[PDB]
């Protein structure tokens, strides 16, 4: 009765066709113009689709928009990679009187089965040292999908925290990146050695390693 | 005791079926001597028929009175004079009245309607509203509709002097939201003189 | 053609009151036939609208929370501007400033959004970074921790003071209440174009501080 | 059957711009050559005042005078509904004859101003017609002018208020231009000035995008 | 002033940029939006840009216009092959009260330009001389690109009017083919020293003859 219900994802394969569906009420989707708007990760959203299916100059012809009860969807087709990103519908809803967006829809084009994680590790620096801080950083570049287990561990048995991961995050590649820092004070550097970072991304778990010397 | 002489209703004096007549009235005539008289005369040359309703009890210790005449369509269209003298006491010299059509080249209006502003669109209701300009004479009438059947919540400003000479007014219907934006149409009828057979109509909707 | 620009305190402490300002570029607001508003997004969840105002005044709020909300518009500097009173966690987010719906008078789309702008409500106040030179196809970066609100216009800069064609940004990370990121930089075997080999540079900006560092 | 007296009220405008100066009128008309002496007295909710400024009788062409008394009013006074009570005393006058006005009662309502573009069909005509509605305002009292690119407007027309269905007023405020300026993209103003409203003022404007 | 005027002939080659113009006065395309329509030959116009730049639904974003002063223009970035019809471009005209419409511009692709008029010629029929005439006929047959010319003489002075010649039309060969006739009475043909059928694809005059040679 008050808010926009879209498929948390949706996903599908190059060349294809998808359909985003925003589900509303009489009280907005029902009764005005539904809106669209595109986000690729970490980005302004863009005006994809204004008054139910008007596509700005400057949007794709494959992008289709329609209405019909209280529902509206959203049409790709000619799929590529340029379009995994997060989608949103919008209209007025006359009971609050106020704008509103649908939860949004993650779709995410399935392929590039190629993820070569060139992990890197970097031992503290001497300034570092000079300042009780031994900060290991392991920068671990592109993988398609954007997940993985890294590994921190000490000669052989693996050490509990003091490390911290961060998340996948969408390069120029088009490649979900990320990178993890291990802490652990600055008389273990000199005082074990070799430290490790494996990263198992689905098996393959390259990793580098770091000398104490 | 003054007097107030009254014209046809536009519509009236356009549709021959229906049937224009010129009233006449008395304002401020106390409960002493009420008891009137009414002359009426087309352009000098007279005729005796003027049906005169009784003189309502007014709330100010007065009544109304009024008289009407029937007359006959072209003679209105055609600039005919109409005269009432109402004869009374406190009146030395009844009080006399003339009204006749307005002089000048007729001229036909022009119709446009327009959508409501897209900001007025966050309320529940809407305005459709309805431009008749450069008209003359000012006599006219306007109404909206939708489906055959008449609406009703409109409303109609009264004629404007334009500065070229013409009038022109507007029409504003009121509509939910949700029958404009569902695209239902709505019609802005107007009866006029110098319109082709006394009437035009313009229908407004949302273009799907 | 058309842009705006947000601009604004990166960090907020509970219970006082975010303030921000949109800049018009290639249009202006007063023109009147475009309404302005304010949308944001906390960095996990979807949009969220805010309020729209006409160059004239007259201003649209998200019930949600128009009791502590504050929208203005500048017409002789061409810009709008918001205010979140009493902020919160939840007042967290992304703040973007964009034109209302192509549509003279729209209310309910946006077409044109701003670049965009980070709001997080934290406690401990801002400071500035302290970077630290990390260690064929060779390359290295250079760290910085200490720097709370999230912001760190990498870059680098060879020998004799020339543009990298190579640059990364890593995902700043939160390491008890204070941020910290890396950046890779690939490198050849030592060729290049204008890049010697007497180590490199290391450009970090930063709203509080753009500290600078060369790395072996 | 002495003169008789008319109560003008202020100007909408000298109303709703707190830097300009509203008065009432209080005109006697009819007044004879045998006693051409009026006496005015004003009140503002029954506390008479001193103020007002009488200017001279003016002889009129059927053989009588028309006398004027104005009553500057304070910004406030008016628009909180004050009452202005002109007494007007004069030889052929059995007994004074006393007028009344302020403000018409009842809670104010803010209008809300749309303009609107010209019906695409007015374009094969050299002039064109900007619109500019007014709804939903009260009390009646309004001022509405139209403007571009600084100096006012000269052809546009403004109907008079008119009693909605919902208790307030509204009006409909026309403006005529050269087809080509508007085509061009020149910005014309609409300009609304009313107690309800912020500042007593508000200003919608109408393109071609 | 109250004429919009397009360059007769366009056409280039697929993939090229072609620039359309339409001229005017103020009265017209100075002062009113601007209309292009796009006829495919041998079918009905269809509505390609209006209000000055706005491309209809079911249109390719090859297309966009642009008005200026009193003077504006279509232009097809990536010509093309089925982009090939003639282009009007049209506005109301304030001084007439009317619609207007350019004179149109044609436009083809290019594609085997090998021009091959393989003009024929046939005299007044056995019994067609018998009724009292004799039709002329000239079988200009396939060729590239679609426009010829003709003109009919005798001896050397050539004959005015009396030469309707049909317009150019494409085959299956994408190769047009058309024709030409000359009146003349039978009177005319047995008398003279034959006439005679020049056609002109782009510059190459070919032309045939027939002669009152009874064989
Ligand atoms: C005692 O009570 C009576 C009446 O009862 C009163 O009771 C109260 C409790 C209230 O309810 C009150 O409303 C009610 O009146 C009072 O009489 C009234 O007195 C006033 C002021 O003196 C007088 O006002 C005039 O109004 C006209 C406008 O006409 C309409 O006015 C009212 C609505 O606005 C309405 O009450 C009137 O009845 C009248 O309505 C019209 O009535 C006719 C007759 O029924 C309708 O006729 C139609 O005919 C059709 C035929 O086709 C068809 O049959 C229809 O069914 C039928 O209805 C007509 O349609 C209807 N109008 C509509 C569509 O609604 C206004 O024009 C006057 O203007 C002024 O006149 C002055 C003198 O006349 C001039 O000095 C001024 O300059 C001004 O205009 C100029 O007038 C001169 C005349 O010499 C012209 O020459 C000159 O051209 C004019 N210049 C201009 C401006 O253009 C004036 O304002 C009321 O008319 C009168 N009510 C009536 C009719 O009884 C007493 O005053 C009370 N005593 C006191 C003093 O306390
Ligand atoms: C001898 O001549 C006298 C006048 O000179 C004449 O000379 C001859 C030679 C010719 O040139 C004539 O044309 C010329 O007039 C005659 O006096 C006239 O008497 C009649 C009545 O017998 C008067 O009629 C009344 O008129 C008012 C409207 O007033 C205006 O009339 C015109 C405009 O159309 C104009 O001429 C006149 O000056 C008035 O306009 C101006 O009025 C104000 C004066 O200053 C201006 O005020 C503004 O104030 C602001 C303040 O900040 C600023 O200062 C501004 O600068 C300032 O202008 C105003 O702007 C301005 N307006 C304009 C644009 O002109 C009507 O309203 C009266 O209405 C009716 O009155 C009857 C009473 O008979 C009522 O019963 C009716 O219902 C109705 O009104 C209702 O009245 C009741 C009573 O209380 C109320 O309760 C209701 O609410 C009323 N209804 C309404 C409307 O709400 C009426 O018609 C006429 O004005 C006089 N002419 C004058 C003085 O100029 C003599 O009669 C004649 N002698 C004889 C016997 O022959
Ligand atoms: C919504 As308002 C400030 O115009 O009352
Ligand atoms: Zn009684
Ligand atoms: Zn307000």
């Amino acid at each position: 009765q008050s808010v926009l219900t879209q498929p948390p994802s949706a996903s599908g394969t190059p060349g294809q066709r998808v359909t985003i569906s925003c589900s509303g009420s009489s009280s907005n989707i029902g009764s005005n113009y539904v809106y669209w708007y595109q986000q690729l990760p970490g980005t302004a959203p863009k005006l994809l689709i204004y008054r139910n299916n008007q596509r700005p100059s400057g949007v794709p012809d494959r992008f289709s928009g329609s209405k019909s009860g209280t529902s509206a969807s959203l049409a790709i087709s000619g799929l590529r990679s340029e379009d995994e990103a997060d989608y949103y519908c919008a209209t007025w809803d006359d009971s609050l009187s106020a704008v509103i967006f649908g939860g949004g829809t993650k779709l995410t084009v399935l392929g590039q089965p190629k993820a070569a994680p060139s992990v890197t590790l970097f031992p503290p620096s001497s300034e570092e040292l000079q300042a009780n801080k031994a900060t290991l950083v392991c920068l671990i570049s592109d993988f398609f999908p954007g997940a993985v287990t890294v590994a921190w561990k000490a000669d052989g048995a693996p050490v509990k925290a003091g490390v911290e991961t961060t998340k996948p995050s969408k390069q120029s590649n088009n490649k979900y990146a990320a990178s993890s820092y291990l802490s652990l004070t600055p008389e273990q550097w000199k005082s074990h050695r070799s430290y490790s970072c494996q990263v198992t991304h689905e098996g393959s778990t390259v990793e580098k390693t770091v000398a104490p010397t | 005791p003054s007097v107030f002489l009254f014209p046809p209703k536009p519509k009236d004096t356009l549709m021959i079926s229906r049937t224009p007549e010129v009233t006449c009235v008395v304002v401020d005539v106390s409960h002493e001597e009420p008891e009137v008289k009414f002359n009426w005369y087309v352009d000098g040359v007279e005729v005796h028929n003027a049906k005169t309703k009784p003189r309502e009890e007014q709330y100010n210790s007065t009544y109304r009175v009024v008289s009407v005449l029937t007359v006959l369509h072209q003679d209105w269209l055609n600039g005919k004079e109409y005269k009432c003298k109402v004869s009374n006491k406190a009146l030395p010299a009844p009080i006399e009245k003339t009204i006749s059509k307005a002089k000048g080249q007729p001229r036909e209006p022009q119709v446009y309607t327009l959508p409501p502003s897209r900001d007025e669109l966050t309320k529940n209701q809407v305005s459709l509203t309805c431009l008749v300009k450069g008209f003359y004479p000012s006599d006219i009438a306007v109404e909206w509709e939708s489906n055959g059947q008449p609406e009703n919540n409109y409303k109609t400003t009264p004629p404007v002097l334009d500065s070229d000479g013409s009038f022109f007014l507007y029409s504003k219907l009121t509509v939910d939201k949700s029958r404009w934006q569902q695209g239902n149409v709505f019609s802005c009828s107007v009866m006029h003189e110098a319109l082709h057979n006394h009437y035009t109509q313009k229908s407004l909707s949302l273009s799907p | 053609q058309l842009q705006l620009q947000e601009s604004g305190p990166g960090l907020v402490k509970p219970s006082e009151t975010l303030s921000l300002t949109c800049t018009v570029s290639g249009g202006s607001i007063s023109r009147g036939s475009h309404y302005w508003g304010w949308i944001r997004q906390p960095p996990g969840k979807g949009l969220e609208w805010i309020g729209s105002i006409y160059y004239s005044g007259n201003t649209y709020f998200n019930p949600s929370l128009k009791s502590r909300v504050t929208i203005s518009v500048d017409t002789s500097k061409n810009q709008f501007s918001l205010k979140l009173s009493s902020v919160t966690a939840a007042d967290t987010a992304v703040y973007y400033c964009a034109r209302l719906g192509p549509d003279d008078y729209t209310l309910d789309g946006m077409d044109v959004w701003g670049q965009g702008t980070t709001v997080t409500v934290s406690s401990g106040s801002a400071s500035a970074p302290t970077l630290f030179p990390l260690v064929s196809s060779v390359a290295v970066g250079c760290l910085a921790q200490d720097f709370l609100p999230d912001s760190i216009t990498f870059s680098w800069k060879y020998k004799n003071n020339s543009d990298i064609s190579s640059t990364r940004g890593f995902p700043s990370v939160l390491r008890g209440g204070k941020y910290a990121a890396t950046s890779q930089v690939l490198l050849p075997s030592k060729d290049v174009m204008q890049g010697t080999d007497e180590h490199v540079v290391c450009k970090v900006q930063h709203p509080n501080g753009n500290k600078e560092k060369n790395v072996p």
